[PDB]
């Protein structure tokens, strides 16, 4: 009994953490694209603030 | 913008069980909590660029509008996804290796299950046999049992 | 007095600021004890072997 | 026996050192209160005498 | 102006626990005979010769002897030059032999010359004022003949208005910057007197001197648990300097509450865990004392000047425990932490 | 300690051994064996004696 | 803002420099002095300024005005002239000492001498439930604070009372310019007053708290919307918060 569940324990463990590695890198590209759209507004706000 | 969901990071995803490598699994959950707050720091949409008030307030013209004409039709190329596939590639090889316990020990379960069938057979009658009881309790060659 | 915010209450470090009998008995006991620790830490500091080869 | 004889006399000799330090702490509270009133009284006279002579 | 900096001096107690600032008003408190004139003679020695712009010294109500030991310690160092036009210091003097109508208009004459350099020119100016308690006292003498009722303990009724009318011209504006160091006499060791306890609102960095430290031999006697600054801030001095400053004050204040136990129990009956926080605190008291340069004729010792990066690294290692094998005397009147072990071996051999 | 500290003047030459660090932690039977062992293997062969304490 | 149904707040920084700027005007107008050369009506100067703070009712608009005056004592003597006028006018005091500021307690609020006489009738239902035991727990600690310097031969209840008092203190320390929310405040107090910290080392209570707060903002946002909007903490949220601080405490040290 204890070695039958030892089969099934590693097949629910592995598919959870192999999609966490999908989504831990998925957030790494959104927060570097959201900060790409935001920064290009910041360095054109400096010229909208300087000449006044 | 675009934003996809994920699964539960509750029990399995922090118990990856390396060779006493609970520190590497602890670092795996630490990146998800950091990036979700950095995604909560900035929204999906940035601020809007008012164009009409730029012409009157910065009315020294030419040098003000030429930067506003070049920076308006620009594009922001995000970083590459070259490391996105190779990290997902090793998950495909390990998932084929993780079922080896489900492949090899399945016969070890049924051989242990068939061993429980023959173990019922051996005990039999109290006064049964002097050789059928000579499977579990052992015998050996000359001069084994010291005491 | 002290069982109200109004009355006088004593703080930490008030035996030495008074400067009486217990304030002088405390200064000469921190010195007569840490004088012997300048003996045992200096006698064992001469046990560096490289200095003895120079000697 | 000697560590019981010693540990009971540490109980008594630390008890009379808190009675004598609380008997002394009320006698200095009255002198603090006579002297606290006497300074408000004294520096009130100096302001009145300074204004009357002016 | 709104910007803040840090001006490095070279004194170990000042740069660690209460850093000074460029263009900021600095105060030197303490009683009579603890070292306010020597510590204000030290900052002309370090700061004024490495400084680019000019410097002004106004002396208000002090001994006429000590205005001659400044005119003769600034010719032999070449700051005042009697032969050409390359001097860098002006001097304004109204001393304690003057009538009391003249000890209350000299400090207004000091910061009028020092307002010309900041405004009509653009240079960075310093300003040293000693003493400034004799501006308040010299107005409390002409008062009762002008027809005014006295306030609390004997000062004039207009005490905190003409003080605040002078102390609002010593500022950093958008046309220049005035660093200012001031010595403030505290009468008979009471910081609740109405003349020193209203200058606190006009000072950024206060350096409270004390007679209870000076009678131990710890020189300069600066109180660590009574000196503040406005830039003790982990966003300005960095997070490494900040957790060292508060680590020193926490072990000194916890040393204060332990002295109340040793008076009844004794030193040896304590545990081994707090026999160590005393011995770490006593090495921090003695390491703060530094041999000054202009106090050579008192001491005979040499003048040390520890930089800022070395002051932090000296105090991390006494706290972490890397010098538990030395006696207390190896840190008394030393410079950097390198001389604390060289002085440790030289004491050993004479046994 | 405080037996040796009192008698350090009048009887400093009649001491055999002195045992310090006594009374901080509660006494046990092993410390009664450490003292009684060193009373034998000292070189002083005695023939009577007495003990004084506070019952 | 009080007359037009809105809410307000005012801070006098500070009131001990108004009694001095008014004393100078009196003694130059030749008025009869009094104690410490203050005039006879310095009580009437501060009373009719603080009595203008009021909680109006619904027939007049429902407005309000809240007043926080600052008063500087000298050498911690509140029995002076002006520190006793403004104490007897207002409701409660917050007494910041200088000894606790250097012992590590920042903000250095002494809760032994600080009171408020509106009492618990101004707390929300969530904060009132946990802090009613915390106030009793801290007050039992301050009785036995003088046994900490030499205590190992005491009863296990007294060792427990010291053990909870130190760890509740570390929850009260707070950096500058970081104000929290009431729903995040009640969660940190709930982690401490229940007993979920008596095995964690007393130096780690700050590092545990900054780790735990950044967790529940991103991963349990739907629980801190059912204490903000509910106002109280129910039986459903009592179990839901219970496995949260048990899940985090289990794998924490990494
Ligand atoms: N570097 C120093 N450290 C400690 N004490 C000093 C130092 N220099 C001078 N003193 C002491 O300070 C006393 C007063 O010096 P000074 O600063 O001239 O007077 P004041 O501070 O009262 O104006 C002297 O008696 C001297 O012993
Ligand atoms: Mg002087």
């Amino acid at each position: 009994i204890d070695l039958e569940k030892s089969q099934q324990a590693l097949v629910q463990k592995r598919h959870y953490l192999f999609d966490v590695q999908r989504n831990n890198i998925a957030m790494a590209l959104e927060v570097t694209y959201r900060e790409r759209l935001h920064r290009v507004y910041k360095e054109i706000k400096n010229r909208l603030d300087y000449h006044i | 913008r675009k934003l996809a969901l994920k699964a539960i990071d509750w029990v399995a995803f922090g118990e990856i069980i390396p060779r006493n490598q609970k520190a590497i699994a602890n670092s795996l959950k630490s990146w998800n909590e950091t990036l979700s707050t950095r995604l909560a720091a900035l929204p999906e949409k940035p601020p809007a660029i008012d164009w009409a008030y730029y012409k009157a307030t910065v009315a020294k013209a030419g040098l003000v509008d030429d930067f506003e004409k070049k920076f308006n039709a620009l594009k922001v190329p995000v970083p590459e996804d070259k490391y996105t596939a190779l990290v997902d590639a090793e998950e495909q090889e390990d998932v084929k290796r993780c079922a080896e316990f489900l492949s090899l020990s399945k016969a070890r379960i049924e051989a242990y299950e068939k061993e429980l069938e023959k173990m019922k057979n051996i005990i039999p009658f109290d006064q049964m046999t002097i050789e059928d009881l000579n499977e579990v309790f052992p015998e050996t060659k000359l001069d084994k049992k010291k005491y | 007095s002290s069982d109200t915010p109004e009355g006088v209450r004593s703080g930490a470090g008030a035996v030495r600021d008074a400067g009486g009998a217990f304030g002088k008995k405390e200064q000469a006991d921190e010195e007569r004890y840490f004088r012997a620790r300048a003996r045992e830490q200096l006698a064992a500091l001469k046990k560096h072997h490289e200095n003895e080869i120079s000697h | 026996e000697s560590t019981t004889s010693e540990q009971s006399a540490r109980m008594t000799a630390m008890d009379n050192a808190s009675k004598n330090a609380s008997e002394m702490i009320d006698k200095l509270t009255l002198t603090f209160n006579r002297t606290r009133q006497a300074v408000i009284t004294k520096e009130l006279i100096e302001i009145i005498s300074g204004a009357a002579a002016l | 102006s709104v910007e803040q900096e840090i001006l490095v001096t070279g004194i170990k107690v000042v740069d660690l626990l209460a850093p000074y600032a460029k263009g900021g008003k600095i105060g030197l408190f303490g009683g009579a005979g603890v070292g306010k004139t020597v510590l204000i003679m030290e900052l002309i020695n370090n700061v004024a010769k490495a400084h680019g712009g000019y410097s002004v010294f106004a002396g208000v109500g002090e001994r006429t002897r000590e205005g001659n030991d400044l005119y003769h310690e600034m010719i032999e160092s070449g700051v005042i030059n009697l032969k050409d036009a390359t001097s860098k210091v002006a001097l304004v003097y109204g001393q304690m032999n003057e009538p009391p109508g003249a000890r209350a208009r000299v400090a207004l004459t000091g910061l009028t010359v020092a307002e010309y350099f900041r405004d009509q020119e653009g240079q960075d100016v310093l300003l040293f004022i000693d003493n400034i308690f004799r501006f308040t006292q010299a107005g409390s003498e002409v008062s009762a003949l002008l027809g005014r009722i006295p306030s609390a303990v004997g000062y004039q009724p207009t005490l905190a208005t003409d003080m605040g009318t002078m102390q609002e011209r010593i500022t950093t504006t958008k046309k220049g910057s005035i660093t200012s160091v001031q010595a403030i006499y505290v009468p008979a060791d009471d910081l609740t007197d109405p003349a020193p306890a209203t200058t606190f609102a006009h000072l950024d960095a206060t350096t409270v001197l004390s007679r209870a430290i000076a009678e131990l031999g710890i020189y300069p006697a600066v109180d660590p648990l009574d000196s503040t600054s406005r830039i003790m801030d982990p966003n300005i001095v960095g997070s490494e300097h900040y957790d060292v400053a508060r680590g020193v004050q926490k072990i000194l204040q916890d040393y204060k509450s332990l002295q109340d136990i040793i008076a009844i129990l004794g030193m040896d009956e304590l545990s081994e865990e707090d026999k160590l926080t005393v011995s770490r605190a006593r090495k921090i008291q003695r390491f703060l004392s530094q041999p000054f340069q202009v106090a050579e004729v008192f001491t005979g010792h040499l003048g040390k000047l520890v930089p800022l990066k070395e002051t932090i690294k000296g105090f991390q290692q006494i706290l972490a425990g890397e010098y538990d094998h030395l006696p207390e005397q190896a840190f008394y009147m030393v410079g950097p932490i390198e001389e604390a072990v060289a002085k440790a071996d030289k004491l050993a051999e004479e046994h | 300690d405080k037996i040796r500290g009192i008698l350090h003047r009048t009887h400093s030459d009649q001491f055999l051994v002195t045992f310090k660090e006594v009374g901080r932690k509660p006494p046990t039977f092993g410390d009664a064996s450490v003292i009684a062992l060193e009373l034998l293997n000292s070189g002083y062969e005695f023939d009577e004696g007495s003990i004084i304490f506070n019952r | 803002f009080r007359d037009n149904g809105k809410h307000a707040l005012i801070i006098y920084d500070d009131l001990s420099k108004q009694a001095v700027a008014y004393r100078q005007m009196s003694l130059l107008l030749r008025r009869p002095p009094g104690r410490e050369a203050y005039p006879g009506d310095v009580f009437y100067l501060h009373s009719r300024l603080l009595e203008r703070a009021a909680k109006m009712n619904d027939a007049f608009g429902g407005g309000s005005l809240t007043a926080l005056p600052v008063i500087e004592t000298q050498a911690g003597d509140v029995s002076a002239y002006i520190p006793t006028n403004v104490i007897s006018i207002t409701d409660g005091q917050i007494f910041l000492e200088t000894e606790l500021f250097y012992k590590g307690i920042r903000p250095a609020i002494n809760v032994g001498l600080s009171v408020s006489r509106v009492g618990s009738a101004a707390q929300t239902r969530a904060m009132k439930q946990v802090a009613g035991t915390m106030k009793l727990e801290l007050a039992q600690y301050r009785e036995v604070a003088a046994f900490a310097q030499f205590g190992s031969d005491l009863d296990a209840a007294t060792q427990q009372l010291l053990s909870r008092g130190v760890r509740l203190t570390e929850l009260l320390k707070q950096g500058q310019y970081a104000p929290m929310a009431i729903e995040e405040q009640v969660a940190v107090i709930y982690a401490g007053v229940r007993g979920y910290l008596d095995k964690l080392e007393p130096s780690k209570i700050t590092k545990f708290e900054n780790a735990f707060l950044s967790h529940v903002i991103s991963q349990h946002q739907a629980l801190l919307g059912k204490i903000r909007a509910d106002g109280k903490i129910s039986e459903e949220t009592d179990a839901k918060l219970k496995e949260i601080v048990t899940n985090f405490l289990a794998g924490f040290e990494a």
